């Protein structure tokens, strides 16, 4: 009934939230405490392990927070079918193999993704990767699985890349697929989603009442007449309204594809399919920038504090 | 009702590169005015606020 | 440009910036000064919005 | 436009405010070369 | 052949009060802690109407009694700052190298202004919520011509 | 009375010093009113006045 109450004493105290600051140029302990948060990251020391409390269960604290660390899914790449010149936040996307045991993966930046589309963003597409062959056997036989257009449910969203070591044969990606991107690096810096200019377009830009706390990034396959494209959209709203006003947005281009050509078959009556990403801040996000290469450059979509959250895939029409 | 005259510096001021700003300056080439308040800005106590 | 049967009158509205005045007397109201409060609201992927 | 190095020097706090029609300035474009840091970018950035 | 840079400027940001700026005549203010636990504040007066008698026949009015309360009105102000993550771990982190010992100052400066900042933005809303009770408990000018 | 009650209408207001604070005062007759002006604190934040 005593050690009952040293153990409830350590099992009790929330963080304290609030606090009465008196005035600002104090700076006294209780303000450093409530500002301070602990990293996922020290050096190999007894005194720097054990004051930064890195061996503590569940988070990390020095002897619930609205705060969890994020989860890696680590693929390994034949590293020619990656470009390693591509920066840190790009949003890579998994494509389920059809080999029954292989070990190898096989992901795609949508720059890659655009020379398997289709066989400035064409520009940087072809110096990224001069070879659109090597890709166009990764999908073993994608003329076939796009024109019965089964495409959708074969690719899985990884969420973007946060640390690539450059290995020379089979190369090693750490991306983040769930929960807050953020870097693992000795100085910790942050780490920023970069969308294509050209791919990226907006849903409230688009449209031209209430301010949400968060916005969702919204990746989207569509089949067109000309081949596939991946669009990105970014919304404010919730995924029920955005089905609908994509099929709004889409309604010129399924009466196009309904036009252009007759689906006489049964297969090819989906268009596209769209799938969450993950959610960001809505206030100060995707403020644009352009991707240095060696000699060229595209603009680019800087999306900045993201949650990484993937949804599957769910069909448009 | 104006006044004559207004006093004011005789001279031009006197802005000459010194050892260490040299020193940058045939490294990289890249010169820092006034390079004694960075030294007493960010060597000795940086804590001190502006 | 015959005039019809009826006749319209317009109803419009006008917005007039001023420059305004305020007096107010000594003593009008009584203010209890209350405590500031600090806190964090959404801890979110790289910033905390205190 | 994104042309200032962005390092943490040791600044100089001056006598006179500046501070009169800024964001109006930088709407429109008064400075060819600045940059505007919101809230959480508004850290010194690493050496 | 060198580029050289100039000087490196800042703002030293000015520091207001409520008692020093002028408007505080135009108040009395009372350090009151337990703010949150008050719920309503009343002021009650009691002012007696005499009268003069007559002398022709009317209705005599006897003597009258007025009783008015006034009550409080709570005002509630709020701004949020937002302070990068990296810098509160190299807060709480130890400094051992003098490129980190940087780094830690450039981060303690952040916060520090983060810090007074928002008294800064508590102070300024302070006068904002001074004035906006005056200009809500203020008629114009063409009603009180006729009400004087 | 009223010169009772004087005191006792001055709860805390009185026990204080007087600091002097800078202020623009014009007179009108027997008022010493002080016209002042606060939009330099208002055009350093950006905020209309």
């Amino acid at each position: 009934r005593r050690r009952l109450q040293r153990r409830i004493a350590g099992l009790l105290p929330p963080p304290a939230r609030r606090l009465n600051i008196s005035r600002g140029s104090e700076f006294t302990r209780d303000v450093r405490g409530l500002v301070e948060e602990h990293a996922q990251a020290s050096s190999l020391s007894a005194a720097a392990v054990w004051r930064a409390g890195l061996l503590a269960p569940g988070e990390v604290a020095v002897a619930w927070s609205g705060w969890r660390p994020p989860v890696f899914g680590d693929f390994l790449i034949h590293a020619s079918s990656f470009n390693n010149a591509e920066a840190t936040g790009t949003p890579l996307f998994q494509f389920k193999q059809s080999d029954p045991f292989s070990g190898v993966d096989a992901v795609f930046t949508p720059l890659s993704l655009f020379i398997l589309m289709n066989h400035g963003l064409t520009r940087m597409a072809n110096l990224l990767y001069d070879s659109p062959a090597t890709l166009a056997d990764l999908v073993p036989d994608f003329g076939r699985l796009v024109a019965d257009r089964r495409f959708h449910n074969f690719i899985t969203p990884v969420g973007p890349l946060v640390e690539n070591i450059k290995s020379t044969y089979l190369n090693k990606i750490t991306t983040v697929v769930h929960g807050p991107v953020v870097s693992k690096a000795i100085p910790r810096s942050t780490v920023k989603v970069t969308v294509p200019q050209e791919a990226f377009v907006d849903l409230d830009a688009w449209l031209s009442q209430p301010c949400p706390a968060d916005a969702r990034l919204y990746v989207a396959l569509t089949y067109e007449e000309a081949g596939p494209r991946f669009t990105f959209f970014q919304s404010s709203r919730g995924h029920c309204q955005i089905m609908n006003i994509l099929r709004i947005y889409y309604s010129p281009s399924i009466m196009h594809r309904y036009a252009v050509v007759q689906p006489l078959h049964i297969e090819e009556l989906t268009f596209g399919a769209v799938a969450c990403l993950g959610t960001f801040s809505a206030t100060d996000g995707w403020r644009r920038s352009a991707f240095n290469y060696r000699g060229s450059s595209l603009p680019v979509v800087e999306i900045d504090s993201f949650y990484s959250n993937v949804s599957d895939w769910e069909v448009i029409l | 009702e104006a006044d004559n005259q207004i006093m004011g510096p005789s001279s031009y001021a006197s802005f000459v590169v010194r050892g260490e700003n040299l020193v940058t300056a045939v490294s990289y080439g890249r010169v820092m005015r006034t390079f004694e308040h960075f030294m007493a800005r960010i060597v000795d106590s940086p804590e001190k606020a502006g | 440009k015959i005039h019809p049967g009826v006749a319209m009158t317009v109803v419009r509205t006008d917005e007039i910036l001023s420059e305004n005045i305020l007096f107010s007397s000594r003593a009008s109201t009584s203010m209890f000064i209350g405590t500031p409060n600090v806190s964090r609201r959404e801890a979110r992927v790289d910033a905390v919005t205190f | 436009n994104e042309g200032v190095e962005n390092r943490p020097f040791p600044y100089l706090t001056v006598d006179a405010d500046l501070l009169s029609n800024l964001r109006q300035s930088a709407a429109e474009g008064l400075f060819h070369s600045f940059d505007l840091l919101v809230g959480k970018d508004a850290r010194e950035a690493g050496i | 052949k060198f580029e050289v840079l100039l000087g490196v400027y800042t703002n030293a940001i000015q520091y207001v009060r409520f008692l020093e700026t002028a408007l505080a005549v135009s108040c009395v203010n009372t350090e009151f802690k337990d703010l949150s636990r008050m719920t309503d504040g009343k002021i009650q007066f009691r002012i007696s109407v005499p009268t003069i008698a007559h002398g022709d026949g009317r209705r005599p009015s006897k003597q009258r009694t007025f009783i008015v309360v006034k009550n409080c009105h709570k005002h509630h102000i709020s701004t949020e700052m937002e302070l990068s993550m990296l810098d509160l771990e190299i807060l709480h982190s130890i400094p051992e190298t003098p490129v980190e010992y940087a780094e830690y100052v450039g981060a303690v400066k952040t916060v520090a202004s983060a810090l007074q900042f928002g008294v800064d933005a508590l102070e300024r809303g302070l006068i904002n919520t001074v004035l906006s009770v005056k200009l809500r408990h203020a008629p114009p000018m063409f009603i009180l011509q006729t009400l004087a | 009375s009223t010169k009772s009650d004087l005191p006792a209408v001055a709860a805390g207001v009185e026990d204080q010093p007087r600091v002097p604070i800078s202020a623009a005062v014009i007179k009108l007759g027997n008022h010493a009113v002080a016209v002042e002006s606060l939009q330099k604190m208002y055009n350093d934040t950006q905020s209309p006045y």
